[PDB]
Parts: structure tokens; C-alpha cells; sequence
């Protein structure tokens, strides 16, 4: 019997754990590094084993 | 061949229109008179040919999204153009 | 005073030569829908961007 299900087409790990991807621009007209700095800001929600 | 029943007043959906999440049911993005999309509860499970044979939740009249369903999330004001594709 | 206003770079802008278009139908989408994407946009870049 047939049932319809949810899954991903593409996992993918990194250093033997499993991970996904983003691809982040900078601001126009703003540094690297504060982008960086602005996008570890945002890992201050991620949950407990993340 | 034998053939095994006729349903009387149908309704048939292509697959651009029905499409399943993560419960495993299967749902249709619809408009309204208001002309904002709606989600509901459709229910597919035979192909013929290609479109859907659906027995719930779509009557006559309804107008299901067959293109953009990646721009539209179901609360928008959208506004309606025929399809492109069948 | 300015040195500390203008934005930090790795690499200038640089014009390559070519140009990526990457497209993604929504889930469930067959070969022959990304077909017409795909062949609709070829023939938009060649026919009015000659």
C-alpha cells in the first residue's frame, strides 16, 4: 500500500555531522567583517544542540 | 478492459495545483471572491492521464493556483491571469 | 578619519563574462516544466538581449 511522505532531496554534512547551507551577501557599502559580525549575532537562537 | 464505474460530475486537478506537505495529506492553494489564497484540504488519489480525481474539499467554481506557488503564501492579495501550461 | 569611512573589499567587481541563472521550479516539478522555464528565458536573452 502506497502513503505520501515529506523528505528532503539533498542532506548534506560537514566534519562528519549533519548541516545546511546558506550563501550570505554583505550590505552595499558595508565591510565583510561586520556582516559576519551581524550574522553570529543571529546564532544566539538557534536550539540546544545546534 | 473492463470498465468499472462512471462518477458523475467530477472534478480534476493537475498536479501544479496539488500539492502534499509534511502530515502526508495532500492540499490545493484556491482564491477567493475577497481574491486572497486559501489553503485547503484537497483529497488525491488516482492519476488518469495526468490530473487528479479528487473527492473532497473542491467543488464547481473553484480557481486553484497552477503557477507561483513559491511566491504566494496563503494570505496574500494576489490578482488572477489564466495559466500558461496545462 | 578617511581611512575609516570606506568599506573593506577581498576583490573588485570584474566584468568575467558570463552570467549564472540558476532557476528552481516548485517540489514536485517534472523535466519538462524546468524545460519551458529554461527555453522561454534562452530565447528572452537571445531574442531581445541580441
Amino acid at each position: 500500500t502506497g502513503k505520501w511522505e515529506y523528505g528532503s532531496p539533498k542532506l548534506e554534512r560537514y566534519n562528519g555531522v549533519p548541516a545546511m547551507e546558506i550563501l550570505g551577501e554583505p550590505a552595499p557599502g558595508l565591510s565583510s567583517g561586520d556582516a559576519m559580525a551581524a550574522v553570529e549575532e543571529i546564532v544566539k537562537q538557534l536550539p540546544k544542540g545546534v | 478492459q473492463l470498465q468499472e464505474g462512471v462518477k458523475q460530475k467530477a472534478i480534476l486537478a493537475p498536479q501544479q495545483g496539488v500539492t502534499r506537505d509534511l502530515k502526508g495529506q495532500a492540499t490545493a492553494l484556491v482564491v477567493n471572491a475577497q481574491n486572497k489564497v486559501e489553503l485547503r484540504v484537497i483529497k488525491a488519489d488516482r492519476v488518469i492521464g495526468d490530473k487528479w480525481l479528487v473527492t473532497e474539499g473542491l467543488n464547481a467554481g473553484d480557481k486553484i493556483i497552477t503557477e507561483g506557488l513559491q511566491f504566494v503564501q496563503p494570505g496574500v492579495e494576489v490578482k488572477t491571469v489564466p495559466a500558461k501550461n496545462v | 578619519w578617511m581611512f575609516t569611512r570606506i568599506p573593506t573589499a577581498f576583490l573588485p567587481d570584474e566584468d568575467q563574462g558570463v552570467l549564472f541563472a540558476q532557476v528552481q521550479t516548485p517540489p514536485g516539478s517534472s523535466a519538462e516544466r524546468t524545460q519551458v522555464v529554461v527555453d522561454s528565458m534562452r530565447e528572452y536573452l537571445l531574442e531581445k538581449e541580441s
